């Protein structure tokens, strides 16, 4: 077998697993906020929806990086 | 910001405050002897004159200042439950701002008392006499009882619906944020404010025929939407039986100066109990309510002595 | 056993419906109902009958008020019946007996008080005092000398007589009072600074206060000799006139009680048009009891059991449970809980079956029912005695009848508890270090125990199968009890819920046992195949969005009845570890203490015993309650209760 | 060897797990204010529930990373 | 003869109590606001559910990683 | 299983602990909740202790767990 | 040998362990509730040790699970 | 017993740990709100004391489970 | 392979996760209680945005040395 | 020797490092309280001391452990 | 030492530092409310002091486990 | 190679990692705090913006010892 | 060397791992408190720059345990 | 050989950043603190540092017991 696959594997679950931690952990909090403004005025989900396409970068990068060491292994 | 580091200055602040003796002995001195004696006090920089009018003005602008400039390093996400406190003020001012913007009363002729909104934009919603336009000039988002005056200015048009729905939905709408927030003194408190409010409104309109659902406040903590309506009905057996909560002062008693003076004596001695939760808002809570019974009895006092009169003839003036 | 009970329509004279109505409360088995838009009013009240109803309201609460000074308490007996008035004469001798001594008594106590606060510091003060303060060419101040930062009051207070003495701290520091003394009585200016820094003067209430030192200190005497004779004798007299008076005051309170309920239940009345109307409700069993009471009122023009309403919107309908003897004490689980809506069954009976047998085989252990029995007679001398079972240390207010109750429900839960310890081969735990009598494949003293200390190497699968299919089949009951009672109340849509949530925890618990567990899923993949199908029917019944993690939950519910495996392997484990520690302990570790380690093992067994039991009888009831009950309702749902009207004796 | 193919194991295995962490992070305060807006009028549910839309991102990547993975092992 | 089998059953156990984990955490605050709700307004039970109900999409994703993972065990 | 059977109970473990954490988590604050509710009204414990005891199900689901790997081991 | 026994038992304490932590995590805020609502009034003793004690269930499995890893052993 | 003993006693120490950080974790609220509620008055501190040490059971019971590690050790 | 090459893309990994945590924790602050003050000042996207571009520096470099690790490895 | 008593005594110090944590955890609040009562009145001079006391209990069982553990090696 | 003294000073340094967080952890809030009691009023400094010096104790006992094994190491 | 350069890559990149994580937390409520009073107003957004952009020294330091790291491996 | 060779650099990028937490707790506060209080504390400008830069002392700690374990690698 | 002197540097370095974190911790809360009542009153601006500079005493008892474990080796 190799000792390397494996290894590279668990490595990108784990690097996957806290970018998708630190991403919900932004998340919570900030389309939280953004969903009672936009409750008092919906007007605000305009914006809302602005600020909630923002804590998916984590996990796009937490995805490509587990792409790219899958590849590499 | 953080309620710690806030408690910190609000600690420094209510330890900043007037105590029991001050007003004690300082009784005696009268017309400009009290207003000097005032001077000498922690409101004493506001202190210019002698009289009541100016005693009763410098004790206004030393409240405006010292409670109503609380976001101090405080600001944010506490915001939110700190201005839960600041509610009565706000509620005449616009309350005010509504009836004289459908009665034609100028808008330089409202007082506009300082409190959680802006004057300014107290001013500007003179202009904006339609309650939209007020919601609008008045939509704070730290102050959800803007939400409320919004449904109640969505609710109509008509000054006397629009001023009874207001006042109510925005009581339940304060008491609601008060149950949704982490805070067991503050909910307690305010819940126990909402049931002596309901208690006071229904002595104050016992025979008065409303609909105890309307008439008696929601939330109740001490009586019930039955216990309020037997209350406005003819049962003063409903005040004797209300013991048992920390609102057990009541006996037999449709009275209402004496009411008053002892809802007044339990919500400070209530909102002075939470002085062991410092990190919390208690201590906020502490100091807000402090200040206000010093401003309360400083202006009661020194009415009294440039007037002639003791103050301490009801002693829900004293320090409370 | 929720009867629906019977409908009493009934009319009479608008005068003689008041002595009616005193026949109906004095025959207490029926609770009544409004009726007030019969198309007429609903009895308005007389004047003269709100004037009799104000002065037997005031003679009640005097009553409880006059308990409460005498120190007793409202305790409904034989009554006292007599005029309204000469009720009324009865009560205010000792209304005026006991408020006069109870004022003279609150007065004593707080002299008392204020002379302990006062007497020494007087005293202490007319000592300091060497010449008279009156003397009109000077004044002092006297300050409390508690603490001794009178000096530092001195910096402002400086001033001092040109004859002798000035202010400084005194002789007898706790009751020092400082000699302040300032000439021409001019020892205001002295009392300013003084009030300024350091301490007030030595003020007291009263003759005290206003009569000066020689007069206030003679007045302080007199009240140190006479307060605690004051005291003592208003406390004497106070105790007799309320062991004198205490019958014929809770009589009265009882007669009080009863005259004004009828007068509400006057008030509660409708009117008759010079005629009068009755209505309510009683039980089908108590129609014996209306037809008896209808014979004082022998006109009767409507009283006769009419039958209850229908179950077609009648809400009104009151409730009650009845449940049969062997089933009584259990019932009250069910009290500590919510109501049904008048057509829900009701699971109270089957607690004290379900119930005590999963207790005791999670409680399966000899020395545990032995602890048991000791604790049942020790409390049992209070529960026959019908002794005062409150308890202040919890806030108890404990009844001997709640005791009555508890002690069948106890022996009949202990029993089958003291079975489970014989079968599960504990005793006192693990005695097996002096005999292992519950024989033990090992080395069997006497017979031996099917499941025995490490025997889990199968009883662990067993007990956790057992468990499992008794958790099975109480949810399957439960289900089928909620689809059962849906079909009757004609709630088409909740039987066929019910049904298909029965059905796929079936296919689901097929599927698993097959493709997952054991072998043979041939005779067992059409059931699997059927029971999902049941489900994706009920889904379709039911049409959209019918959750289907509601039966999922439901059969994880299902599951977790290995909980009382669990529960009972793990507190079997612990007491056999405990008593075995305690015996290698006491009699392995030389046999010289081996009473000493013993009951050492015994005691900490007995502590650790205290949660196991509190555990051992929580789970099972919360299981049963969590899953068996609120699979189809009484833990929601509401409705109307009984109340017999007056009958208080 | 066999033991390289249970590393890619526990690695998809904790990618998953943490990315459904992350996921509920993200779902614990829009829910709550989801409800509250609910209990205060279903029209600023409607908004609402586009707002409490967004946490399953975090979730759906770990199970699709943890999906290729286990194929290629 | 190798310790494949316990890499693969670790894996799995970890992944499930990730799982349990995110749930938990969505469930608390989502749970406290609807027990809010229902106890301001007893006509707001069904939604209540239908908030509460959401998050238990993590564990049956869970689930069926571990399922998955069994199937291929 | 020696090697593979210590890591299988190790796995086992750990989603028990993980399982119970995450539970717990929720019930805190679930159950805080639902005893301040209680509290304030006695008719109110039919449906606190509900959601208080109902998020056991992912509990259950790691229990379930732990016995199948006891029954492979 | 030790290369089992160990690694059952360090598997064992493990899940005891988490499991003690839930527990405790639970009874926090339940039983801090509980002491102030009974501090507030003597009725609430019995009411609110009722549901406060239902965390101390979350130990049991834990327990459960080290005891079945002991006899294994 | 160089394996098994040692590793026994790892597992034994860190179940017991667990558990203490579990038991300060309940203590650290109870004492708390017993604390506020003893400052309110001392009356009370009779069921005060009572909830403010019961939680030692789960200390209790990982120290005798340590116990029986180190005698199976 | 071996040793070095899965070790050092673990290690990249892990770098990575935990950037991508300590972004999404400085992130959430700042993004939720950004959000009531814009819709306050609806107008402010540009001191919205002045604050919204801060969280990206840790991401940027998260991604160099992952970068930089695959060329090393 | 060697392998045993290195293990033992990574054992005896994780065991002791989490009571101390817990210990650390429940004095926390308990402290707080104790000096917020202590700013409040002189009367948190007198019972506090059991209230900042039991904290020592969980460092007393670690120690107690970690000697025992100490003398058995 | 080899595998003595190494894992035995792991082991002891684990208990330090862990000792350490723990009275950290207390000396949080118990320096906040001393500093607020203070500031509010400085006539209990010295009280304030002598009480918030107190979550050491744990710290001290980790330091004369961690001596001890230093002695046997 | 083997056994050096791996884990030479992982010691420097989880530094890096918490170094990131740590400047995260502080940046966090740092420009929370800053972005509400620029928002509220224009007044002090020099010192904000000299108190925001502050923290960024913990990276750059976990940064530089990274690749110190580096070089040495 | 071997082993050594890069468990020494591990157990070095821990320890700044697990030191920069000391900063990322300190600063967030601190730098909250002072952006807070700035705009209305001009006479403690400077002195809340200095608060805020005060917590450095454990970063450089940290650095310093960096180098050390470099020179002895 | 290479296992001594590994382990002992991980085994002091974790410690001292475990001990760093620990001191961060208190530095926080005190800090925001004292920081808020200076800011209030500029009067205890040196007299806060009394009790503000307290929790540096674990810190150094964890240096100074890594700084035997680095004299060891």
């Amino acid at each position: 077998g190799g000792l390397d696959r494996g290894l590279i594997a668990v490595g990108m679950g784990l690097a996957v697993g806290l970018a998708a931690l630190g991403t919900g952990v932004a998340q919570a909090r900030i389309g939280a906020a953004g969903v009672g403004a936009i409750a008092e005025d919906r007007s605000n989900f305009g914006t809302a929806l602005i600020f909630l396409l923002l804590p998916e970068t984590l996990v796009i990068f937490g995805l490509l990086i587990a792409f790219i060491l899958n590849g590499r292994l | 910001d953080d309620f710690a580091y806030l408690n910190a200055r609000v600690r420094v602040r209510r330890g900043t405050l007037l105590k029991e003796s001050f007003f004690q002995e300082a009784l005696d001195l009268s017309f400009a002897d009290f207003l000097r004696l005032l001077s000498e006090t922690v409101y004493g920089g506001e202190l210019a004159g002698q009289g009541l009018p100016d005693v009763d003005r410098a004790v206004l602008r030393t409240q405006a200042k010292l409670v109503g400039d609380l976001p101090r390093l405080v600001t944010g996400e506490a915001r939110e439950a700190v201005r839960l406190l600041l509610l009565r003020n706000d509620l005449h001012n616009l309350q005010a701002l509504l009836r004289a913007k459908a009665t034609g009363r100028p808008f330089e002729e409202v007082l506009l008392l300082p409190g959680t909104l802006r004057e300014e934009v107290w001013r500007q919603a003179y202009e904006a006499q339609d309650p939209a336009g007020m919601a609008q000039v008045l939509a704070v988002p730290g102050h959800p009882l803007a939400r409320a005056l919004r449904a109640v200015l969505r609710e109509t048009q008509d000054l006397a619906r629009v001023e009874a729905l207001l006042a109510k939905r925005f009581f339940e709408d304060v008491a609601k944020a008060a149950k949704g927030l982490d805070q067991p003194a503050l909910r307690d408190y305010l819940a126990l404010e909402v049931d002596a409010e309901n208690l006071r409104t229904a002595f104050k309109l016992q025979g008065s025929g409303l609909a105890p659902d309307a008439f008696f406040l929601k939330g109740g903590r001490f009586v019930d939407r039955v216990r309020f309506a037997r209350l406005m009905e003819g049962d003063y057996a409903v005040l004797d039986e209300l013991s048992g909560t920390p609102f057990s002062g009541l006996s037999g008693v449709r009275d209402l100066k004496a009411l008053e003076r002892g809802l007044r004596c339990v919500l400070l001695k209530e909102a002075k109990k939470g002085v062991q939760d410092p990190l919390g808002v208690g201590l906020v809570l502490a100091y807000v309510k402090e200040r206000e019974w010093e401003a309360v009895r400083l202006r009661l006092l020194a009415r009294r002595a440039y007037f002639g009169l003791p103050r301490a003839q009801v002693e829900e003036e004293v320090v409370c | 056993m929720i009867a629906p009970m019977e409908k009493l329509v009934l009319a009479g004279p608008k005068g003689r419906a008041k002595e009616l109505l005193q026949s109906l409360q004095q025959a207490g088995v029926v609770h009544l109902e409004t009726l007030r838009p019969e198309a007429l009013s609903a009895y308005q009240l007389s004047p003269e009958e709100r004037a009799e109803l104000r002065r037997w309201e005031a003679v009640s609460a005097g009553a409880e008020h006059t308990l409460s000074l005498l120190g007793l308490e409202a305790e409904p007996a034989r009554p006292f019946p007599e005029g309204l008035e000469a009720a009324e004469k009865a009560l205010s001798p000792i209304q005026a007996h006991a408020e006069g001594l109870t004022r003279q008594k609150q007065e004593l106590e707080e002299e008392l008080a204020l002379a302990q606060a006062y007497l020494e510091p007087l005293e202490r003060l007319a000592a300091l005092a060497h010449g008279l303060d009156k003397s009109p060419f000077l004044r002092v101040i006297p300050f409390l000398l508690t603490e001794k930062e009178l000096p530092l009051v001195e910096e402002a207070l400086r001033k001092a007589l040109e004859d002798r003495y000035l202010l400084a701290h005194e002789a007898y520091a706790g009751g020092v009072a400082a000699l302040v003394v300032v000439h021409r009585k001019e020892v205001d200016q002295a009392k300013a600074a003084l009030s300024r820094a350091g301490v007030a003067e030595l003020r007291l209430p009263g003759a005290l206060g206003e009569l000066p030192l020689s007069e206030a200190a003679r007045r302080l005497k007199e009240r140190a000799e006479a307060a605690p004779r004051e005291l003592s004798e208003v406390r004497q007299h106070l105790a007799k006139l309320a062991r004198e008076s205490a019958s014929t005051l809770q009589s009265l309170w009882t007669r009080a009680q009863d005259e004004v309920a009828r007068l509400k239940a006057l008030e509660e009345l409708a009117s008759g048009r010079f005629g009068f109307a009755l209505l309510g409700y009683v039980p089908v069993k108590a129609k014996p009891k209306v037809e008896e009471a209808l014979a004082r009122h022998k006109e009767s023009v409507v009283y006769a059991f009419e039958p209850v309403d229908e179950h077609h919107e009648a809400d009104r309908i009151p409730v009650v449970l009845d449940n049969p003897p062997w089933a009584k004490p259990f019932e009250l689980l069910v009290s500590f809980l919510n109501t049904p809506k008048y057509g829900t069954f009701d699971p109270t009976p089957v607690v004290p079956v379900f119930f005590p047998f999963w207790f005791g085989m999670i409680v399966g252990d000899i020395g545990y029912a032995l602890l048991f029995y000791l604790v049942g007679r020790w409390l049992s001398g209070y529960v026959k005695r019908n002794e005062p079972l409150v308890i202040d240390l919890f806030a108890l207010k404990l009844k001997p009848q709640v005791i009555g109750k508890l002690v069948h429900i106890l022996n009949w839960m202990v029993f089958w508890t003291v079975v489970w310890g014989v079968i599960y081969g504990e005793f006192f735990g693990t005695f097996l270090e002096h005999l292992g009598v519950f024989g033990t494949p090992e080395h069997p003293g006497l017979i031996p125990i099917l499941i025995h200390r490490i025997d889990t190497a199968k009883t662990a699968n067993l007990l956790i199968l057992l468990s499992v299919a008794f958790g099975v089949v109480l949810v399957f009951f439960g289900l089928a009890l909620r689809a059962y009672l849906g079909l009757k109340h004609r709630h088409m849509a909740h039987f066929w819920e019910g049904v298909g949530y029965l059905g796929g925890l079936v296919g689901v618990l097929a599927l698993a046992a097959s493709y997952l567990g054991n072998l043979q899923a041939g005779w067992l993949q059409g059931l699997m195949y059927l029971g999902f199908g049941v489900f994706l029917l009920a889904v379709l019944m039911s049409r959209i969005w019918l959750m289907i993690p509601e039966i999922f939950t439901q059969a994880g519910h299902i599951l977790s009845h290995i909980r009382i495996y669990a529960v009972g392997a793990a507190g079997g484990i612990l007491a056999g570890l405990l008593t075995d520690v305690g015996f290698a302990l006491a009699e392995r570790l030389g046999l010289l203490g081996v009473l000493l380690g013993l009951l050492v093992a015994g005691v900490l067994h007995l502590l650790i015993l205290l949660l196991t039991t509190l555990g051992h009888m929580l789970q099972p009831i919360r299981l049963l309650w969590v899953e068996f009950f609120t699979k189809f309702g009484f833990y929601e749902e509401n409705g109307r209760p009984y109340r017999p009207f007056k009958s208080v004796r």
